Order: structure tokens, then C-alpha cells, then sequence
């Protein structure tokens, strides 16, 4: 669904790029802005 | 009035100068006396 | 088909691209008029959007 979001502005860059595949998965990501 | 060369291939050495103009060519390919398309003249 | 002359056409393209030679060679527009680039193209000149 779309529950997160409701308006939408003039986004720019849109961008669709990755292809998906005990605990297992660690799924470690690091965001940084710079 | 006074006139401009405002256009030229390269760029000009120290204490040059330029006095022949030959329609300026913007990279058509034929500029023999005439200014069609991206020839222009090039003294404004 | 149309643009409306009241209002603009100031579409937002951006994050790419393009040969300006491309369409400076083509001949199908009337007249070239550009402020921005000097002798040629904007092929060798990058910018925002």
C-alpha cells in the first residue's frame, strides 16, 4: 500500500535500481551524508 | 560604427591580430559567401 | 498538441545525459538564438537541471 505517504511535491531523482534476493540476514547498512 | 570580431575559431595569441574574415563556421560545412544555417558573419 | 500561451512549459528534466549537438545540428528548428553557450554546444559544460 501507500499508507506512509499522502501528497507528493516536485520530486526529483527518482530512482529504481536493486534487484532482491537463527537470524541469518544481518542486513548492516550504513547511511551517511557528506 | 565600430566593429567587433566576435567570433573566431581559436583563441587569440598575445599581441596578434586578426583582419581577414571568412564566414565564421559553427561546423555545417559549406560557408562560401553565405551565412545559411551556421554560418554567421563574424564581425558584429 | 499544446502548451498554453498564459501559462509556461517549465517541465523539470534533470539527472541525465544529452548530446545538444544532436538537436543543434538538425535543422528542422527555425532559428538559434542561445544565450548560454558561446561557440557551439553545451556538450562541454555541465550544470544543475
Amino acid at each position: 500500500e501507500f499508507r506512509v505517504y499522502s501528497s507528493a511535491n516536485n520530486c526529483t531523482f527518482e530512482y529504481v535500481s536493486q534487484p532482491f534476493l537463527n537470524f541469518k540476514n544481518l542486513r548492516e547498512f550504513v547511511f551517511k551524508n557528506i | 560604427n565600430y566593429l567587433y570580431r566576435l567570433f573566431r575559431k581559436s583563441n587569440l595569441k598575445p599581441f596578434e591580430r586578426d583582419i581577414s574574415t571568412e564566414i565564421y563556421q559553427a561546423g555545417s560545412t559549406p560557408c562560401n559567401g553565405v551565412e545559411g544555417f551556421n554560418c554567421y558573419f563574424p564581425l558584429q | 498538441r499544446f502548451a498554453s500561451v498564459y501559462a509556461w512549459n517549465r517541465k523539470r528534466i534533470s539527472n541525465c545525459v544529452a548530446d545538444y549537438s544532436v538537436l543543434y545540428n538538425s535543422a528542422s528548428f527555425s532559428t538559434f538564438k542561445c544565450y548560454g553557450v558561446s561557440p557551439t554546444k553545451l556538450n562541454d559544460l555541465c550544470f544543475t537541471n
